[PDB]
RNA sequence: ACUAACCCCUAUACCUUCUGCAUAAUGAAUUAACUAGAAAUAACUUUGCAAGGAGAGCCAAAGCUAAGACCCCCGAAACC
C-alpha cells in the first residue's frame, strides 16, 4: 500500500531544443550594447513582478496598487483580507522584537 | 577615469608619485588601483579586530608574505599574523600598517 | 513545487524487521513495534 | 598567401604580455593557420576565477524565474464559515471551520503564494568580469578558436558538422558574430537546421551559453569588440547618472 | 539555432492615441513632449515656440516670485531695519 | 483574471456604445463635464500657499469639499446649493 | 609572473569546465535550519509554554508595565527644525590639491560645482538638504596651487591659504531648485525646459554674501583689495599681483548672480539631439528672463 | 512598532525616541535628565546641577533606540555651526 | 540483537593453516562506468592498484567489466560458495583498497 | 543466552504537564493518507570595487554593492 507496483513511464528531454540552447542570451545586453537597455526589462510575466522583489505582505501591496481596480470582486476582496491578515501577522507576531 | 599629468617634480604635492618605470624584477607585481593609488586598505571587524589588506597582486604571493613579515618584524617585535588568499590575490595582515606598507610599496617601484 | 514522501515503506520496514519475532501486535504495527524495539535495543 | 595579423588597440600593462591565439578560416576544411592574433592579457589571461563562474551563472538562471504556484489558505476555501458541533458534550475533538488544515479538503497552512519574482542583479562590474573569467578558461582548455569572418563554401549543414568532426571541435559549438544583421546567408541557413550548432550575435554571448557548449568561435570584429566593451569597466568613474544618457565620451 | 533579433529601444517618439482610455494622463500634457523634443529634436515634430511659457501664464509666475521673493533692495532695508530695532 | 478596462471606466465606456453612442455631441460633452461647485458650507482657503507658524514655512494647502445630501424633495425646489449634512 | 602562469597552465589538465562542476565558494552559503529532526523539532527553539512560545510577545520598548524607559525622559529640542536646517559637503584643501594632481580637476579654468561633481571630487545630495560645499582649511600648509575656485562657503584660512598662491576664491548662493541643475546639467536638459534663473539668497543669508570679509558674490568690489590685505598682513604672506599674471582674464571670469552656468543666459533652450541653442525673443520672455 | 507598513511595505520610525533623544553618528545617544524640569525649589545645587547635563545611554538602551528609529536619522550629517559636530566621531578610542 | 540474529560457532574452513593456508578469496568482480562522478573512485583505483594488487594475490581472479553503471559495485566469491556484494559508490581511492584488502583476509 | 520455543538471570510501557509520574494525572483500538517556523534593522561569513561604492535617488572619517543565513498549528464563550 502507498506505493506504485510498476515502474513510472521514462521521461525524455530535449537538452537542445530552442529554449535550452538559447536560455540566458542577451542577459548581457545592457554590457554589450552601450546600456542601452536593462536585463530587467527583458523579464516576461506579471506586471507587478518586472524587475521588483519583495516578501508577501509588500507583494500584495504593490499588486492591489498597480492593477487593484481591474481585479475581480471576489479576488478583490479575498486580496484586502490578505492583506489584513499578513499586517497583523508581521507586525505583532514572532519569536523576535 | 583622466591619465594623472606629469609633472616636473616627484613626489606630487599631495605625495603622489607615479611608478616606477621599468617595473620591479620581482616573481611578484603590485599594480596601481584605477585611481592611480596603492591598494592597501585598512578593515575592521567586530569592531575590535584590526586588519590591514593589500589587493591587486599577481605572480608570487608567497615572496610578498614572505617579504612582509620581514619588513614588520622588527617594528612589531615579532612575526605578523597574516592571512594568504591565493584565488583573490590578497593578503591580509592583523593590526593597522597601512602607511608604512603603503610606503614601502612605494619605494619598491609598484 | 509539492512534496509528498514516498520511501515510508522502506522506512518503516527498517524498524519492522527488528520485531519480526516479537509477539502479539507490536511485531506488525508501527507505532506499537518502534516503542519496544527501542527497549529492546 | 598573405597572412592576418591583428594587435592589441587597447594599451596593455607594462608588467603583462599579450597572449597568441591561431586564426582559422571556414572556407575549407584545412583552412587553419591563416594568421596570428593578439589578445588583452587582462581578458582572456585573467585569473581562473571558478567561484566567480558559478554566482554569474546562479544568477542568470534564477533572475529571471518567476514562479506561478500557488494554494488557498483557509480563508479562500469555499464555506466554512459556521462551527460545526458545539465545544462541550458531544464528545468529540473540537473545531471552528471544516476548512482547516486539519480537515480533509481544508485549507494549506504555509504554501506557495505566487505568482513570486526572484530579481536580483549582481553588481555590474562582477557581471563583466564573469565574461572574463569564462573567455580565461575557454583560451586555456584550448577549446576557444579565433577567425577572420563566418562565410562558408556552401551553406549544408552537413559540411559544417563534417568541418567541426575534422577538427575535433567538440560535440557543440557556440557561434558568435558582430551584428544580427551582418550574418552571412551561408551560416544562416547552415545553423538553423543544426541543434547543437548555435549562431548567435556579439550581444548575445553569455556566460551559460559558453558553458553549455563545449567549444566557442569568435571573430576578429567580435574580439575587438569584446575587447572594447569589457577594458571599459576596469578604468572608469561611478556613475552620475545612467550611462544610456549622453556622456562626453560615451559611446565610445 | 540562430537568435531572434537583440531587443532595441524603438527608434523615434512615441505618440499615443490621445482619445484611448487606457492611455495614461502623463503621456498627454504638454510636458511630455517637452521631454520628447529634448531628446528627439527637431524630428520629433514638437514647436519650439510652445517650449516657452505662453503670455497667459507669465502673468502669474511673475505674479508669484514678487509676491513670494522679494528683491535685494527690500530685503536689505528689511534687515537694516531689525538692526535698528534690536540695536 | 484581470478585466481589460479598469471598473471605473466602464461607465464612460457604454457611453460610446448603443444608443448614448448616437446622443447628440454638445449634451455629450455638458454631462461629460465635472466641474467643481462654488463652496457654501466651507469656508475656501483662498491662496495656493500659506505660512505655518509653528516652523515658518510655507506649504502647500487644498480646499477639500464637504460631502452634501440632498434629499430628493429639494428636486422640487431651489435650495441655491444648500442641502444636508 | 609566475602564479598567473601557474594557475593557467595548472588548468589545461583538469577536465572541461561545465555547468556540472561547479560550487559556491567556501563559506558564502550558510545551510539553512529546518524545525525538524530531535536536535530542532521537539519546541523548535521556543522555550516552555507562553507568549514567547504561542508568538504574542508585546510591543518593542515595552517593559511588561511599567513605565518605559523612553517614554519617561523628558522631551528636548534635539532634532527641532532638522529637516529645514542647512547643509554643506565639507572639501579639504588635500581633496582639491588631491585632484588637480591627479588632473581630475583642470586649474587652467574656473572650478565650480558643476566642475567639482564632473570630476567626481564630490557628492551632493540636494534632496538631503543640502545647498552646495564649503572649503575648510584642513591641510593648508602643504596646498600651493593657483585655481579660481567656486564654493557655497569658505573659511578665513581657506581663503587666505587660496589667495597666498595667487589665486581667487569668491562664494556664491545656489537655490534648491538649480542646485540639482548645476550638479547634473545633463538630466536637466533632457526635461525639456529653458533655463531659469536662480534665486536671491534668503534674508537671513543676504549679510553673508553681501560682505567683502566673506568674498561674496554680491558684495562691492571695491571692499576686496583692502580685506586681501588685511588677510596677508594677519598671516604673514606677500599678496601677489594678480593683475599682472597672464591668466588674469581667467581669474576675472565670473557668472552674473542671477545666472546657472558660463555663457549660458537663464530662458535658454538646449537641444542635445541637434546640438543647438535656442533663444526666446519675446520682449515678455526676455524682461522676465533678465530682471 | 511597525516592521512593515500597511502603504510603503517599509519599517517605520517612533516619533517618541526622536523627540527626546539625540543620536551622534559614532552610535552613541544623548538624552537628558528626568525631572530636571520640576520641583526645583526642594533641591539641592549641587542635585540641580547635575540635572541639567546631558548624559549617554548604555549598550542596551542604545540597541533599543536604533530598532525603534530607521536607517534615516543614522546618516552623517553636516549642518553649518552644529553644536555637537565635535562629538560625532571618537578619538583615541581602544577595543 | 542476538535473539533476533542467528549465531554461529567459531571456525574454519577445510582446517586452513593447520598445514599450510589456502587464500579464502577466490573471484572478485568490478562493475565500473567510463562515465560518471560515482565511478571515479573506482576508475582511479585500477588505474594505479588493480594491477599491483593482482601481483600480490596470484590465486585470486580479477574481472573488470566497464559497462555504464549508476553504482559500481564489486562482488566476492570464496570457496565456500559464499557471494558478497559491496557497492563502490562515490568512495576515494585509499579506502576502497582498505576494503578490497578486508575481503581477501575474510574466510 | 542456550543443544533446545518455554523453563535460568536481568528489566517499574510512550508522549505531555509538574520539584517529583510504573503511577490509580491527560492523550492514543489499529492501518493508510493529509496535518504545524512565514520577515534581513543590526551583526557574522564569502565575492566585486575602493576614498570611493551603487545600472539617477542612497551611504561613506574604509566604506559601498551583492549573496548566504533567525521569527509555527488547532481550539472559545463573545461584538457588529
Ligand atoms: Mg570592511
Ligand atoms: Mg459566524
Ligand atoms: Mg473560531
Ligand atoms: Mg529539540
Amino acid at each position: 500500500i502507498g506505493i506504485r507496483l510498476t515502474l513510472p513511464p521514462p521521461k525524455v528531454v530535449d537538452r537542445w531544443n530552442e529554449k535550452r540552447a538559447m536560455f540566458g542570451v542577451y542577459d548581457n545586453i545592457g554590457i554589450l550594447g552601450n546600456f542601452e537597455k536593462h536585463p530587467k526589462e527583458l523579464i516576461r510575466g506579471p506586471i507587478w513582478l518586472r524587475g521588483w522583489k519583495g516578501n508577501e505582505l509588500q507583494r500584495c501591496i504593490r499588486k492591489r496598487k498597480m492593477v487593484g481596480s481591474r481585479m475581480f470582486a471576489d479576488d478583490l476582496h479575498n486580496l484586502n483580507k490578505r492583506i489584513r491578515y499578513l499586517y497583523k501577522h508581521f507586525n505583532r507576531h514572532g519569536k523576535f522584537r | 577615469i583622466p591619465d594623472p599629468p606629469k609633472h616636473e617634480h616627484y613626489p606630487t604635492p599631495s605625495g603622489w608619485q607615479p611608478p616606477r618605470d621599468p617595473p620591479p624584477n620581482l616573481p611578484y607585481f603590485v599594480r596601481r588601483s584605477r585611481m592611480h593609488n596603492i591598494p592597501v586598505y585598512k578593515d575592521i571587524t567586530h569592531g575590535n579586530r584590526q586588519m590591514t589588506v593589500i589587493r591587486k597582486v599577481e605572480g608570487d604571493i608567497w615572496a610578498l608574505q614572505k617579504d612582509v613579515e620581514d619588513f614588520l618584524s622588527p617594528l612589531l617585535g615579532k612575526t605578523p599574523v597574516t592571512q594568504v588568499n591565493e584565488v583573490t590575490g590578497t593578503l591580509r595582515i592583523k593590526g593597522y600598517f597601512d602607511q608604512e606598507l603603503k610606503a614601502w610599496l612605494l619605494e619598491k617601484g609598484f | 513545487l509539492r512534496n509528498r514522501v514516498t520511501d515510508r515503506y522502506f522506512r518503516i520496514q527498517e524498524v519492522l524487521k527488528h520485531a519480526r519475532h516479537f509477539r502479539g501486535r507490536k511485531n506488525r504495527c508501527y507505532r506499537l513495534a518502534v516503542r519496544t524495539v527501542i527497549r529492546a535495543f | 598567401p598573405e597572412p592576418v595579423l591583428r594587435k592589441v588597440e587597447l594599451p596593455v600593462p607594462t608588467h603583462r604580455r599579450p597572449v597568441q591565439a591561431w586564426v582559422e578560416s571556414l572556407r575549407g576544411f584545412e583552412q587553419e593557420r591563416v594568421g596570428l592574433a593578439d589578445l588583452h592579457p587582462d581578458v582572456f589571461a585573467t585569473a581562473p576565477r571558478l567561484d566567480i563562474l558559478h554566482q554569474v551563472a546562479m544568477w542568470q538562471k534564477n533572475f529571471k524565474r518567476i514562479s506561478y504556484a500557488k494554494t488557498k489558505t483557509r480563508a479562500e476555501v469555499r464555506g466554512g464559515g459556521r462551527k460545526p458541533w458545539p465545544q462541550k458534550g458531544t464528545g468529540r475533538a473540537r473545531h471552528g471551520s471544516i476548512r482547516s488544515p486539519l480537515w480533509r479538503g481544508g485549507g494549506v497552512a504555509h504554501g506557495p503564494r505566487g505568482p513570486t519574482s526572484y530579481y536580483y542583479m549582481l553588481p555590474m562590474k562582477v557581471r563583466a568580469l564573469g565574461l572574463k573569467v569564462a573567455l580565461t578558461v575557454k583560451l586555456a582548455q584550448d577549446d576557444l578558436h579565433i577567425m577572420d569572418s563566418l562565410e562558408l563554401p556552401t551553406g549544408d549543414p552537413q559540411y559544417l558538422t563534417e568541418l567541426a568532426h575534422y577538427r575535433r571541435w567538440g560535440d557543440s559549438v557556440l557561434l558568435v558574430d558582430l551584428t544580427h544583421e551582418e550574418m552571412p546567408q551561408s551560416i544562416v541557413e547552415a545553423t538553423s537546421r543544426l541543434k547543437t550548432f548555435n549562431l548567435i550575435p556579439a550581444v548575445g554571448l553569455n556566460v551559460h551559453s559558453m558553458l553549455k557548449h563545449q567549444t566557442l568561435v569568435l571573430t576578429l570584429p567580435t574580439v575587438a569588440f569584446l575587447e572594447d566593451k569589457l577594458l571599459w569597466q576596469d578604468s572608469r568613474y561611478r556613475p552620475l547618472y545612467p550611462f544610456s544618457l549622453p556622456y562626453s565620451d560615451f559611446p565610445r | 539555432y540562430r537568435a531572434r533579433p537583440p531587443p532595441r529601444r524603438r527608434p523615434g517618439p512615441r505618440w499615443p492615441d490621445p482619445e484611448d482610455l487606457l492611455t495614461p494622463r502623463w503621456q498627454l500634457g504638454p510636458r511630455y513632449a517637452a521631454k520628447q523634443f529634448a531628446r528627439y529634436g527637431a524630428a520629433s515634430g514638437v514647436v519650439p515656440g510652445s517650449l516657452w511659457p505662453s503670455p497667459e501664464q507669465l502673468r502669474e509666475l511673475e505674479a508669484e516670485e514678487r509676491e513670494w521673493y522679494p528683491s535685494l533692495a527690500t530685503m536689505q532695508e528689511s534687515l537694516r531695519v531689525k538692526q535698528l530695532a534690536e540695536e | 483574471p484581470l478585466h481589460k478596462y479598469p471598473v471605473w471606466l466602464w461607465k464612460r465606456l457604454q457611453l460610446r456604445e448603443g444608443i448614448c453612442s448616437r446622443l447628440p455631441g454638445h449634451y455629450l460633452r455638458s454631462l461629460e463635464e465635472e466641474r467643481t461647485p462654488t463652496p457654501v458650507h466651507y469656508r475656501p482657503h483662498g491662496a495656493k500657499f500659506k505660512i505655518n507658524p509653528k516652523n515658518g514655512q510655507r506649504e502647500r494647502v487644498e480646499d477639500v469639499p464637504i460631502p452634501i445630501y440632498f434629499p430628493p424633495e429639494s428636486q422640487r425646489g431651489l435650495w441655491g446649493g444648500e442641502g444636508w449634512i | 609572473q609566475g602564479g598567473g602562469a601557474r594557475a593557467l597552465d595548472l588548468l589545461r589538465g583538469l577536465p572541461r569546465v561545465s555547468l556540472a562542476n561547479l560550487k559556491p565558494n567556501p563559506g558564502s552559503k550558510k545551510p539553512e535550519r529546518r524545525p525538524r529532526g530531535r536536535r530542532r523539532g521537539r519546541k523548535c527553539g521556543r522555550g516552555h509554554k507562553g507568549e514567547r512560545q504561542r508568538g504574542t510577545r508585546p510591543r518593542l520598548g515595552f517593559e511588561g508595565g511599567q513605565t518605559p524607559f523612553y517614554i519617561r525622559i523628558p522631551k528636548y529640542g534635539f532634532n527641532e527644525g532638522h529637516s529645514f536646517r542647512r547643509q554643506y559637503k565639507p572639501l579639504s584643501l588635500n581633496r582639491l590639491q588631491y585632484l588637480i594632481d591627479l588632473g581630475r580637476v583642470d586649474p587652467s579654468q574656473p572650478i565650480d560645482l558643476t566642475q567639482l561633481v564632473n570630476g567626481r571630487g564630490v557628492t551632493i545630495q540636494p534632496l538631503k538638504r543640502d545647498y552646495g560645499v564649503q572649503l575648510v582649511e584642513e591641510g593648508a600648509d602643504t596646498f600651493t596651487a593657483k585655481v579660481n575656485i567656486e564654493v557655497q562657503l569658505a573659511s578665513e584660512l581657506a581663503i587666505a591659504a587660496i589667495e597666498k598662491n595667487g589665486g581667487v576664491v569668491t562664494t556664491a548662493f545656489y537655490d534648491p531648485r538649480s542646485l540639482d541643475i548645476v550638479c547634473k546639467p545633463v538630466p536637466f536638459f533632457l526635461r525639456g525646459q529653458p533655463i531659469p534663473k536662480r534665486m536671491l539668497p534668503p534674508e537671513e543669508l543676504v549679510p553673508y554674501y553681501t560682505d567683502a570679509k566673506n568674498r561674496g558674490y554680491l558684495a562691492d568690489p571695491a571692499k576686496f583689495p583692502e580685506a586681501r590685505l588685511e588677510l596677508a598682513r594677519k598671516y604673514g604672506y606677500i599678496l601677489p599681483d594678480i593683475t599682472k599674471d597672464e591668466l588674469f582674464k581667467m581669474l576675472c571670469t565670473r557668472k552674473d548672480p542671477r545666472q546657472i552656468f558660463f555663457g549660458l543666459a537663464p530662458g535658454w533652450v538646449v537641444n542635445m539631439a541637434d546640438k543647438k541653442i535656442l533663444k526666446p525673443t519675446d520682449e515678455n520672455l526676455l524682461k522676465y528672463y533678465t530682471s | 512598532l511597525t516592521y512593515f507598513s500597511a502603504r510603503k511595505g517599509k519599517r517605520k520610525t517612533v516619533k517618541a525616541v526622536i523627540d527626546r533623544f539625540l543620536r551622534l553618528h559614532c552610535g552613541l545617544w544623548v538624552r537628558r535628565k528626568a525631572g530636571y524640569k520640576k520641583k526645583l525649589w526642594k533641591k539641592t545645587p549641587a542635585r540641580k546641577k547635575r540635572l541639567r547635563e546631558f548624559v549617554f545611554c548604555n549598550k542596551t538602551q542604545s540597541k533599543l533606540l536604533d530598532k525603534m528609529t530607521t536607517s534615516f536619522w543614522k546618516r552623517r550629517n553636516w549642518y553649518v555651526d552644529d553644536p555637537y559636530q565635535k562629538y560625532h566621531d571618537r578619538t583615541n578610542l581602544k577595543v | 540483537t542476538a535473539r533476533g540474529t542467528p549465531s554461529r560457532f567459531l571456525a574454519s574452513v577445510l582446517h586452513n593453516g593447520l598445514g599450510r593456508y589456502v587464500q579464502q578469496l577466490q573471484r572478485l568482480s568490478f562493475s565500473v562506468s567510463r562515465d560518471g562522478a560515482s565511478s571515479r573512485g573506482a576508475r582511479e583505483f585500477v588505474e594505479r592498484e588493480v594491477i599491483d594488487f593482482a601481483r600480490r594475490n596470484p590465486g585470486v581472479v580479477i574481472y573488470v567489466n566497464s559497462r555504464p553503471c549508476c553504482v559500481p559495485r564489486v562482488v566476492a566469491e570464496y570457496l565456500n560458495g559464499a557471494v558478497r556484494e559491496e557497492s563502490i559508490h562515490c568512495k576515494s581511492v585509499e579506502e576502497i583498497s582498505t576494503l578490497v584488502q578486508k575481503l581477501a583476509d575474510q574466510s
